[PDB]
């Protein structure tokens, strides 16, 4: 009835993530137990366990227990002459897949069975080297970027080729849809193609606004947003329905904060944060509040001068942790106080 | 900037506005004299709330008595300025459930004093019920909310252009409970329960329900009917009264939105089969025109729709046999169409005994 | 810009199409030819008003802001000059 | 699932223009309340 | 034709699912009613394209040398190709 | 035949804009000279 | 008009505009526009107004009459209402305080008007008005803010 | 489709990629003038290699004075479908409707500029 005949509060916390200011605290480095000086190519959080995997230009692949204080080492594996271009977990999380720069063989590490299977020969595949690849969220498909604008679809369980898709021009980047029923491929002339997984047909061809050539592409888990990065540092965010039906879609908001070409795009699992990065400049990483399409003003503390060049970003499955990998061999980790679960 | 950073200036402005309003209240037909000043009072404070990076509890604690004074006044412009201030505060800051409850209570209780500011006030409530936590508001202001003249007509007028979903989302769970309480018991008046059922009927007929309010209403009706039918006392006469009260509502909810009742019945089959509540489910589906196609079989815990086309062939015979009994008896929960396509589809399958049935 | 100022602008260039070929900066300093060449030879500061000084918008503004308004008016004015010279439909929709 | 961005005061141009005018030029508070509350509502 | 503008330009890979310095020469093109383009390339392959989207539909590698001739019957259920091998 | 064509491309000619702004200045000069004589000649009769 | 055909009335008006060229043409144009609405409809008035919109000797009654005709018609296109006011303010905006005040009340009272434009109209009114007319508009607006109007 | 016919030298998809790539190089070597007003001064000074214009300027007439000046100086001019693409190629965070590549002695873009000039004039047959 009245709040000034008693003593009490007026301001309370919201369930949704607040805009403008992000509450964060620095944590211990992910690769603290295993220090290195080589560039960190990939960092990723395990889907079902508190495990973080760090791979880099040094030939080692490591798995770490995710603890804020110490981050103890679980296991580290060194390959002979295999500088890891990209390493990722499977959708189920049971096996680890890694690839190298200018190497034909693809390494599959099955943790449950304790077997390391090198897939050097894929039948029906004419590709000389395998460096760029993506995995579907459902876990039934694997996509390999090739040459002459070729996309190769492989079964996950047996690693055998299903079919091929050819686009005009070079393949710059590719990603899978949230439902895993479609493929988004960005070409080298700024055009983006949409392919159907079940029948390898081109559903639609739309054009990213003001893009000479694209470098990255990402999709949200809920299926609402599609993000495309270009050479000028401009990231365009679209509705997924707009991309499917319009040849010249109008983006919801074009992020002009980054000034150098965007190479990394990562969506928050709750679809409230978009992380953008450029490796050509130091301190070139930003965070975007998705519903408002506004950038948090407090994340990059440029005086500390720790982030430097950014090559890989990842979020914990419940968005409790944020990971960052640089060229100095430091896998930086931050905790977001808004999310209390790993 | 000096208004939001320095609280003394804001207190000065509010005190000046209140004193000027109190001075000019005595003279009849002096509302125009307070125009510009009140506009100034509307112009700055909202803008101040826009300018502040974070609105601390001090600002809201200072603003609240003046908000209450604006709500209690009879001047239209002063109430309008209070409404704008309340709207901006609700948009910007998150509030505890108690303070939202008190603010909504004060908005609802003083709505009818000025008849020219009803609509905006209701719309203001919608904003307060859209930017806050869903269960912030309680049940205490519900009667005074129902007693305002021509509530559903104003709600429909607002609905033609803007979304009115939060107010109905708040209203319906209370409306069903209050209707059941009127059916079995006493209220403030019999016309109170009558105006409750009239409100729910008018909401069903005139205002289109969107954002899955249909599923919520159907689930509330089914769940609470089953819950009251599960009371320790028999109340057979009260049960019949409740049935004749809910019959037209179920009729119209089926008619306007066809498939919602089927889905909500499908979602609730499992726990009804788990418990010994098959007879109550049969009574509820008999209350509807369609939904008797989900009648449980006499011997097993399966629905009639699933019994007709599930893989196991022998027990399917009983289903058609049950349909035959449903054929001969007084069909009340089932319709002609379902029986027709069921028999037409079952004439042509593999099993010869099924063909004979 | 007005009836009188527009008429003087056309007369200076000799025709409407000749005025259309000019840039936005030239239209601003079209009237002030004596100050322009005196400043250019002596390496002094260039004039900023020209014939636009007698425009209605420039006249109303305070003397401190008469410099900013002159270039904003001149940049927008040439857009009306090009469309009136080359467009085949006579209307005031864009100018308003 | 679906994320919807509710309207905000600073984004609306009409509300900003109404708030940038001098107070004596400004119209009565009832009209301002009508426009403000209508703009704050979600349009369907 | 009722325009004279090139709606689609289709890039042909110089080697079958690969790249080479030698330029690929399209020796013959056949056009069907459904909208599919049949092309024969110097890399030794016959390619089926879709005109509506301007993307490759299928490829067939049939020879180690040039495939140089294309011909389709009046009823579009059969066609013939010739290779440099004879 | 010629005058049928370029007539339809007329009313977009500015020869009367450059001939009516120059005349507008000339009339101002003659007005200034003529008023001065009127005030001067009649100022010897009613100077106030 | 009383005892002759419609076409002859228009012929007399056109002869009158040719004979009278100076300030006396002001009353001629006003009666010509009034006749067009009576003899014809709104469409006839629109044709006459378009022909006479460029004959510079005018009065404020010419534009006020045309605004009233648009108001009586069921359409009430607000773009045309603004379009007539801009032409009137171009001719007599420097000295007519009432015309500026009448324009501002249209944006408030009319259902299709935009009240948020009143900030720009007041700003434009001060600069174009000269001398005592500027002071008159302030006093009239100050009375309009109160109920005295 | 849906292009104003007054932009006759319309480059196709392949030529547009070559055009914007060259414009990007010219920005890096400080050989590009940005804006319709700055472009116009280059033709009057006769130091322009070629002119690139944006076809989707909603009033297209505001840039139609440039083709007339080009035809006197014998300077090739071409239209592109997007001003947003033209603005990003020029390295500006705002749309650009006209840009000019200027004459520079000793430029390493001379072979590329010559090739594009042969391409643009080839459109006019």
């Amino acid at each position: 009835d009245d709040l000034l005949q008693r003593t009490g509060n007026f301001i309370s916390t919201s369930t949704s993530l607040p805009r403008g200011i992000l509450k964060m605290k620095n944590c211990q480095h992910a690769n603290a137990e295993r220090p290195t000086v080589a560039r960190i190519s990939s960092v990723q959080f395990h889907p079902g366990a508190q495990i973080v995997m760090v791979a880099g230009l040094d030939n080692a692949v490591s798995l770490f227990q995710v603890d804020g204080k110490t981050n103890p080492k679980i296991q580290s594996i060194y390959l002979e002459r295999f500088p890891i271009f990209k390493a990722c977990f499977s959708a189920n999380g049971e096996e680890v897949l890694a690839t190298s720069t200018h190497s034909k063989v693809l390494y599959v590490y099955d943790m449950l069975a304790g077997k390391l299977i090198p897939v050097h020969q894929v039948r029906g595949l004419k590709e000389k080297i395998v460096r760029s690849f993506e995995v579907s969220p459902d876990g039934s498909f694997l996509l390999i970027n090739g040459i002459a604008g070729y996309l190769h679809l492989l079964a996950m369980k047996t690693k055998e080729l299903i079919g091929s898709m050819k686009i005009n021009g070079r393949v710059a980047a590719s990603t899978f849809s949230s439902d895993s029923k479609k493929v988004y491929a960005s070409s080298g002339d700024g055009e983006v193609y949409v392919w159907d997984v079940n029948s390898r047909k081109c559903l639609n061809r739309f054009v990213d606004e003001g893009s000479l050539y694209g470098l990255s592409i990402a999709t949200s888990r809920n299926g609402q947003y599609v993000a495309c990065g270009s050479n000028c540092g401009v990231v365009n965010i679209y509705n997924q329905d707009s991309c499917l039906q319009e040849t010249n879609p109008k983006p919801i908001k074009a992020i002009m904060n980054l000034v150098t070409g965007v190479t990394s795009l990562t969506f928050n699992p709750t679809t409230e944060i978009l992380a953008i990065a450029s490796e050509k400049m130091k301190e070139a990483v930003r965070l975007v509040h998705l519903p408002s399409c506004t950038v948090f003003s407090n994340f990059p503390v440029i005086k500390n001068k720790n982030i430097s060049h950014v090559h890989t970003m990842d979020f914990s499955p419940r968005s409790g942790y944020f990971a960052l990998g640089n060229e100095k061999g430091k896998a930086l980790m931050y905790r977001l106080h808004h999310y209390s679960d790993f | 900037t000096h208004c939001y950073k320095d609280l003394g200036f804001m207190d000065f402005i509010c005190s000046l506005v209140t004193k000027s309003v109190k001075v000019f209240a005595e003279y009849p037909g002096s509302s125009a004299q307070l125009r510009v000043l009140l506009a100034f009072y509307a112009s700055t404070i909202v803008s101040a709330l826009v300018a502040a990076e974070d609105v601390s509890d001090n600002i809201i604690a200072k603003l609240f008595p003046y908000i209450q004074k604006g709500l209690k006044s009879s001047l239209p412009d002063y109430r309008a300025a209070t409404y704008m201030i309340i709207c901006q505060i609700s948009v910007k800051v998150t509030m505890e459930n108690t303070f939202v409850n008190s603010l909504a209570s004060q908005i609802i209780k003083t709505l009818t004093k000025i008849p020219s500011l009803i609509k905006d006030g209701l719309s203001c409530l919608i904003v307060l019920l859209q930017r806050q936590k869903p269960e912030s508001l309680g049940k205490k202001p519900f009667p005074h909310l129902c007693n305002v003249p021509d509530l559903i007509t104003i709600l429909h007028g607002i609905s033609e252009t803007y979304d009115v979903s939060p107010l109905l989302h708040y209203m319906l769970p209370h409306l069903v409970v209050s209707i059941i309480h009127h059916v079995t018991g006493e209220e403030t008046e019999g016309m109170d329960g009558q105006i409750y059922k009239r409100h729910l009927e008018a909401i069903l007929t005139k205002i289109s329900l969107k954002n899955n309010l249909d599923h919520l209403l159907a689930s509330l009706l089914f769940e609470e009917y089953i819950s009251y039918s599960s009371q320790e006392e028999m109340d057979s006469n009260k049960v019949s009264l409740l049935n004749e009260q809910f019959l037209p509502l179920i009729r119209l909810l089926e008619s306007k939105y066809p498939r919602t009742l089927d889905v909500v019945l499908e979602e609730h089959l499992k726990e009804i089969a788990d418990l010994k509540k098959q007879e109550l489910f049969h009574q509820f589906v008999s209350l509807s025109t369609s939904g008797g196609k989900y009648q449980f079989l006499a011997d097993s815990d399966t629905s009639l729709m699933l019994s007709l086309n599930h893989p196991l062939a022998p027990v399917r015979i009983l289903a058609m046999n049950h349909l035959k009994k449903i054929m001969k008896t007084s069909k009340e929960g089932v319709d002609e169409s379902f029986i027709k396509e069921a028999v037409l589809a079952r004439l042509g399958d593999d099993n010869i005994d099924v063909v004979l049935s | 810009v007005g009836e009188l100022v527009g008429a003087r602008l056309i007369a200076h260039a000799g025709s409407l199409l000749n005025l259309a070929k000019h840039a936005a900066s030239t239209v601003q300093i079209l009237g002030a030819e004596k100050a322009l060449f005196r400043a250019l030879k002596s390496r002094r500061d260039t004039p900023k008003y020209g014939l636009i000084y007698h425009a209605s918008l420039v006249g109303q503004t305070s003397p401190k802001h008469k410099g900013k308004i002159s270039r904003m008016l001149a940049a927008k004015t040439v857009l009306a000059i090009r469309y009136d010279a080359f467009g085949e439909d006579s209307s005031s929709a864009m100018g308003v | 699932n679906e994320l919807v961005q509710l309207p905000l005061t600073e984004n609306i141009p009409a509300i900003s223009e109404l708030l940038h005018t001098p107070a004596h030029v400004l119209p009565s508070a009832a009209f301002l309340c009508s426009m403000f509350v209508n703009s704050l509502l979600l349009s369907k | 034709v009722k325009s004279g503008s090139a709606v689609h330009k289709m890039i042909v890979d110089r080697q079958y699912m690969g790249v080479s310095k030698r330029k690929c020469i399209v020796w013959g093109v056949a056009f069907l009613s459904d909208g599919t383009i049949i092309s024969v390339d110097s890399a030794g392959k016959v390619q089926f394209w879709d005109s509506a989207t301007g993307t490759l539909v299928k490829s067939h590698l049939i020879a180690n040398a040039d495939v140089q001739s294309i011909a389709v019957a009046d009823q579009e259920d059969s066609f013939v190709v010739g290779t440099a091998e004879g | 035949l010629s005058r049928y064509r370029l007539k339809f491309s007329a009313d977009k000619v500015d020869t009367m804009i450059v001939q009516a702004i120059s005349l507008l200045d000339d009339l101002d000069k003659e007005l200034n000279n003529y008023i001065m004589r009127c005030r001067e000649w009649y100022g010897w009769h009613f100077p106030e | 008009e009383g005892a002759k055909s419609q076409e002859d009335t228009e012929a007399v008006f056109k002869k009158a505009l040719l004979a009278v060229i100076g300030a006396d043409s002001v009353t001629l144009k006003n009666k010509y526009l009034d006749w067009a609405y009576r003899s014809g409809g709104y469409k006839k008035a629109r044709a006459v107004f378009k022909s006479l919109q460029e004959s510079r000797p005018f009065s404020v009654d010419f534009f006020r009459k045309m605004i009233q005709f648009e108001k009586e018609q069921e359409s009430c296109n607000m773009a045309n209402i603004r379009e007539y006011y801009e032409r009137a303010l171009r001719e007599f905006g420097s000295a007519d305080s009432d015309l500026w005040m009448d324009y501002m009340k249209e944006e408030l009272n009319h259902p299709l008007g935009r009240p948020e434009n009143c900030g720009q109209i007041y700003w434009r009114a001060m600069k174009m008005l000269q001398g005592e007319s500027a002071e008159a508009f302030v006093a009239k607006h100050a009375m309009h803010q109160t109920g005295h109007l | 489709a849906d292009v104003n016919p007054k932009a006759y030298p319309l480059a196709d998809a392949h030529l547009t990629k070559k055009l914007l790539d060259l414009v990007q190089q010219s920005c890096n070597y400080k050989q590009l003038r940005k804006g319709a007003n700055e472009a116009t001064k280059t033709l009057n000074r006769g130091i322009s290699e070629f002119i690139v214009m944006a076809a989707d300027a909603e009033p297209l007439e505001i840039i139609l004075h440039l083709p007339l000046l080009c035809e006197d100086k014998n300077v090739p001019y071409v239209f592109v479908r997007s001003k947003q693409a033209l603005g990003r190629a020029c390295g500006v965070s705002r749309p650009v409707i006209a840009c000019s590549v200027t004459i520079k002695e000793g430029s390493q873009l001379k072979q590329q500029i010559q090739s594009i000039q042969q391409s643009i004039e080839r459109l006019l047959v």
